[PDB]
């Protein structure tokens, strides 16, 4: 299976540089062009450029010519994009994507998961995680709600899974809210049967890559 | 350089409706593509070369072109089709994207299921009480939460967030958090969230007494 796995979210002070990576697998790396696409949080999609790993050819959006440098390392099947002289408006999700025509005429099109780069002078901060326990005050007709509050982190993003991704039905992980302080908080919740609170275990798995924070919190009745 | 205008910016439609999105280009484009993007996810190719379906894409999706005007059509809108759709053209070694069209779903009225979460011991040890009210799986999106503490309406000390529309049931959920210091929390007894929504004929209150 074709996979493109990008490096984790980062925060960077203005004037700095960052190099985002995109590791390809499941196909012959040199056989397809690698693209880079920007989407700032909440300017849509913009094409940065493309790099041909078979011959080193590049084509850039003129807008990004001074900003971005695309390279590859064919020995590790990895594409890179380096952004220099970072300013606040460089805050965006950056995607890598392998896209072009096969010789037969079918279009090959696969995308990485994206990498959020935040440009800020503010300090990175790891979250506090608080279970929201199922109780008689969070039941509704045989169902119990439970969750985790992920408080006071910077910058975005936080990701949350339940039971290492084995619990996805009925999960709602909410968009983050901006606190007065400039930090963020988010909540994730799930509804489950109230009947089996005694026999099932529910763990929220919280990741905040900028502070390399990985926390697993058991949420118990 | 090619300028494009994508319309409309957003639309709302019922399950089974025909949805049509247009991309108008300043000059003739060499290649037209259509992408679908769901929130938090990467774009997914649906259509390449104006009208060719990407592999495994359902037959309800189609594209066409007439000069500098390009259209994308979903013949029968399904709940899983909510997304923002983008045209992307290529000419003369440059790709450019349209502005996007957010496609929403209409469905029947569904009242929220309401749940409340008293602050844990872990929270209170941290010095701050965050009381959480969850409104689950409702439609339409518009809802109102009011917090009452010993029946006194609160202002200035809550935050709320709403999900994207659900790809299975076309509902929304909302979370509201009342934040007080531990000291302020311990000065009061009854904590209540009051919910108003089109599916409810009168406000629904969910409440608890501190310490039980």
């Amino acid at each position: 299976q074709v996979q493109l796995v990008q490096s984790g979210a980062e925060v960077k002070k203005p004037g700095a540089s960052v190099k985002v990576s995109c590791k390809a697998s499941g196909y012959t790396f040199t056989s397809h062009w690698m693209h880079w696409v920007r989407q700032a949080p909440g300017q849509g999609l913009e094409w940065i450029g493309e790099f041909n790993p078979s011959n080193g050819r590049t084509n850039y959006n003129e807008k990004f010519k001074s900003k971005a440098t695309m390279t590859v390392d064919t020995s590790t099947n990895t594409a890179y994009m380096e952004l220099s002289s970072l300013r606040s408006e460089d805050t965006a999700v950056y995607y890598c994507a392998s896209r072009d025509y096969d010789y037969d005429g079918r279009y090959f099109d696969y995308w990485g998961q994206g990498t959020l780069v935040t440009v800020s002078s503010a300090s990175t901060k790891g979250p506090s995680v608080f279970p929201l326990a199922p109780s008689s005050k969070s039941t509704s007709g045989g169902t119990a709600a439970l969750g985790c509050l992920v408080a006071d982190y910077f910058p975005e993003p936080v990701t949350v899974s339940w039971n290492s991704g084995a619990l996805t039905s009925g999960v709602h992980t909410f968009p983050a809210v901006l606190q007065s302080s400039g930090l963020y908080s988010l909540a994730s919740v799930v509804t489950v049967p109230s009947s089996s609170l005694g026999t099932q275990t529910y763990i929220c798995n919280v990741n905040h890559k900028p502070s390399n924070t990985k926390v697993d919190e058991k949420v118990e009745p | 350089d090619i300028q494009m205008t994508q319309s409309p910016s957003s639309l709302s439609a019922s399950v089974g409706d025909r949805v049509t999105i247009t991309c108008s280009a300043s000059s003739s484009v060499t290649y037209m593509y259509w992408y679908q993007q769901k929130p938090g996810k990467a774009p997914k190719l649906l259509i390449y070369d104006t009208s060719n379906l990407a592999s495994g894409v359902p037959s309800r999706f189609s594209g066409s072109g007439s000069g500098t005007d390009y259209t994308f059509t979903i013949s029968s809108l399904q709940p899983e089709d909510i997304a923002t759709y983008y045209c992307q053209q290529w000419s003369s070694h440059i790709f450019t994207f349209g502005q996007g069209t957010k496609v929403e779903i209409k469905r029947t009225v569904a009242a929220p299921s309401v749940f409340i979460f008293p602050p844990s011991d872990k929270q209170l040890k941290s010095g701050t009480a965050r009381v959480v009210c969850l409104l689950n799986n409702f439609y339409p999106r518009e809802a109102k939460v009011q917090w009452k503490v010993d029946n006194a309406l609160q202002s200035g000390n809550s935050q709320e967030s709403v999900t994207e529309q659900d790809s299975k049931d076309s509902t929304y959920s909302l979370i509201s958090t009342l934040t007080l210091s531990k000291a302020d929390y311990e000065k009061h007894k009854v904590y209540a969230c009051e919910v108003t929504h089109q599916g409810l004929s009168s406000p629904v209150t969910k409440s608890f007494n501190r310490g039980e």
